[PDB]
């Protein structure tokens, strides 16, 4: 089915934006495999495994969509020093990626692209519970400190 | 994340009405127990359950989105003396529940709050397709059967 | 039967502080699960369940005393704003709780109504053998391992 | 094999007539469904799934027959407002499709298509079955009323 | 629950549309069936199969909403003479039916008609589902040729 | 461990190609699903995941001998437009990418990085049974033909 | 077969590395068994089992070049006093061994004696990516969490 142009350049800009991410989450979790902190490997891993499944569903839409898929360009990654710096780091992506989403569905809404709307909305509600659990971290190393959230994540289970 | 200001007021409505149904819901079954009436007492009994599911996701919500959830404030409850009086009244309050969700899932549309959108259009969804069309059902067979035959197969 | 009209009277303002219990429960679960604290949000959550189990049977017990439930009213809520205030806020009304379970037990011996007093016994083992020294053992470790030390064991 | 085009045209006739079938026993057991007549329900589910069966397999004879297999017409449906009325109105249909298929079996026989002859053998037992059922349910309407026959469709099993 | 007529007229004329479409579908499959091309019998099949449980929930969903589902009309099917004539037909048919479901859609939107909206979009994502593997189909048979693509249909798996 | 620059510098350079691999597997895998070459989409989707693997463990190898590992640059990609042009330019990046590992493999010797070789000695014998495979597609196209090889990749096993 | 009179030098001392670990890997689990930290005795006892495996590995090649194997030499043991200067001390004879390995495998490379090669690639492959790695990260995770923290997640 040929796609509206603006649908297809909306989808090949959220897909750039999920491989930046799917690249950012694995360093981070290396990063964090490095250090022996294994649970917030396990976290970062499955979400770039997340942000893996997105940028297949939006290659595969814009393929339907009869238009060329964009994996060449990346964003500019944010890789932190530290796990706050980290964690922040992929706060901050995720908000980004988050008002790119938005503004993606309504344009596919403005379009009457309804598939490509629910292909965004199920990226959104994954993106917003990874956007829930960052600033669960963030509260978590404001109340029991940073050596103590550190410590909970040394093992992997 | 930061929530819209009314996104939030209008979640915390919600709250409040599913709230109400929940208290609705569980004195109902109960009066149906009380009365023998073993099948309307579980099915009002699950359905206060639903209503405790949704009241959560939507608790969980609003604190996602930064606010304060309101479960203190309660709507009046219509609570029935008869069969068929609370059979009516859990649809009136069905149908009030419905109305001020589809206010909210546009309000959600028009400030861009999509996932709060979805949250409310499943929450609709069991609000119509759950409990709504067997109440109307109900009234049905009520209507169709007769109060008594029908109070018999709710034994 | 016929209930005792002072015994129902004193069921119904026992289901008001279930009813609010179940309220602050939920809420207090739903604030800790939006700060990561999976562990106590599961076990406040299952408090909140217990209220509403004991809230059933005070309310199966009202309308078998031919008795009218009031599920509408509710006390306030003392809602707390950080994890030891909450702790407090649900010790302080367990033990408020407890204490006019202890006066609604006088009554029903008084009142030669044994099957409530067995009923109210049962929801006062709850309350003292089940959250009261829950929360007494979780304030005392805040106390022995510090407030940090005890939050990371509840994520 | 080149059927007969008498036989084609009786076989396309029983197609119209069963797909019309098919449309009404799903109406009426939808409308029953939306009543919480459940039995009802499941009774005129199965019984428009074994018209189903039954237009399959004069799809399949026509074609086998070199003939064009007709979905397109459709006959006048009757859909009632009540159960009475809707039981009346699927008597009214199984009676018509009954002559319709003696007289197929009847044309069948004088052409001598066999197996054309067994196909509407089976497909008249199976109507006939469902006549039965019907008159038993009005039997039964008449026997314990409308009220308590329908008390008893409310459970599926 | 009393509808919108203007979401009861849409829903119905969705209906008149995946009536159609199972009729073609199953017409198509048996002429495939007919041929030895089994899988793609087997495929046409499941796709009326597919457009069955639409038209299933679409008659729900207007009895829900205290209208009156048309299972009477049909509109005009196209059947193929050849497997690409077919394929060209349940194309078009797709097509047609997809314009229309995005007009029900927006129109469930402006009425607030939401699980009606949801309904649709359920239909919209199977129907844009099977448009992927017709166009996939066509592109097969540009590829391999219709004789090599003809030889892989004859083994239904 | 405090690993050799120049060891680093070489695991960066097989870590950029390494994902470069692996964005234009996985282009190639879902524009061949697109067309409905699904033994082609599986082949070319486990070959990413592959080169993700060995991604991972370029990743970690270069953060134990205490680099930075680089995933923001990627090398450019060689999209073909039908199935033979795809797949010379995955030859010819197996080809580029295998010269490569060999001049790193050398490099590793010469500084006494033997885990480093061991690695790319992994990623070698990995790349080369692709190349394997994939001069045997060229050979099967060049036996069958196009048509017969493409047909042959309609059915995913 | 005869292998290299060098080859079976290096290989000796190799031994003797390996040896030498086993001990200090030995003496240093049951150091922290005996301080209840039953997570690093349970991990520096496989690590000792482990040194006796390549132990056994490095005495068969020993035998089958025709050499004599020297167990009986021993290099000296840095034993810590406290947990963090016993994994600083294992972390500096991994170091020593990776070291002392890398030689061995160019001089096998420069023997031809290909097979011993693979022998020592394998050892060199397990003290750098399972203990000598395994150590960096103890030493990082005690930087990160303080020594306390990092003592108590060992128990
Ligand atoms: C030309 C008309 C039709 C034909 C020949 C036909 C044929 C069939 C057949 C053979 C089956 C499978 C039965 C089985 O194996 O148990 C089936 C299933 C079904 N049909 Fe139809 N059908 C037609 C029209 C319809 C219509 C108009 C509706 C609804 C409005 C409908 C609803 C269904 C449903 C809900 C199923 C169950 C799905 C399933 O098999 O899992 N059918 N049909
Ligand atoms: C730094 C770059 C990447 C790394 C290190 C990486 C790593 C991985 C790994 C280890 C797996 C699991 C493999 C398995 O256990 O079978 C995986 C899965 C997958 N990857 Fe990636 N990946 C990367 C980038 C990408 C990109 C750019 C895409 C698509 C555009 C992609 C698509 C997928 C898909 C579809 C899966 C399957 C999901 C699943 O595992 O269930 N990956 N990746
Ligand atoms: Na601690
Ligand atoms: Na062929």
């Amino acid at each position: 089915m040929k796609g509206h142009p603006k649908v297809v350049g909306q989808l090949n800009r959220v897909l750039t934006c999920e491989l930046t991410a799917i690249n950012q989450y694995f360093l981070h979790a290396r990063m964090f495999k490095h250090w022996g902190l294994e649970k917030l490997n396990h976290v970062e891993y499955k979400k770039s495994i997340e942000d893996m499944k997105h940028a297949d569903k939006l290659i595969e839409r814009v393929l339907f969509l009869e238009g060329l898929p964009n994996l060449q360009q990346l964003e500019k990654l944010r890789i932190g020093e530290h796990a706050q710096e980290m964690l922040d780091c992929d706060l901050a992506m995720v908000q980004e990626q988050l008002t790119l989403l938005r503004d993606a569905i309504t344009l596919c809404e403005a379009e009457q692209d309804y598939v490509s709307r629910d292909l965004l909305e199920d990226i959104l509600e994954d993106e917003e519970e990874h956007l829930d659990w960052l600033e669960s971290q963030r509260e978590l190393i404001g109340l029991t400190g940073i050596q103590n959230y550190l410590q909970s994540q040394i093992s992997e289970s | 994340m930061k929530g819209d200001k009314d996104v939030i007021d209008a979640l915390n409505r919600l709250l409040t009405g599913e709230l109400s149904a929940m208290d609705q819901y569980f004195v109902h079954a109960h009066m149906y127990e009380d009365w023998g009436l073993n099948e309307l007492y579980e099915r009002i009994a699950h359905e206060s359950d639903d209503e405790k599911g949704h009241a959560a996701k939507l608790v969980q919500r609003i604190l996602f989105l930064e606010g304060v959830p309101n479960v203190a404030a309660r709507e009046a409850l219509n609570i029935g003396s008869n069969v068929e009086e609370m059979l009516r009244n859990d649809l009136a309050y069905e149908y009030k529940v419905a109305d001020d969700l589809r206010k909210v899932i546009a309000l959600c549309e028009q400030k861009k709050d999509y996932q709060t959108r979805e949250i409310l259009e499943v929450l609709l969804d069991d609000t119509e397709s759950d409990h709504m069309y067997w109440l109307e059902k109900q009234l049905g067979l009520i209507d169709r059967i007769g109060l008594a035959n029908y109070l018999q197969t709710k034994m």
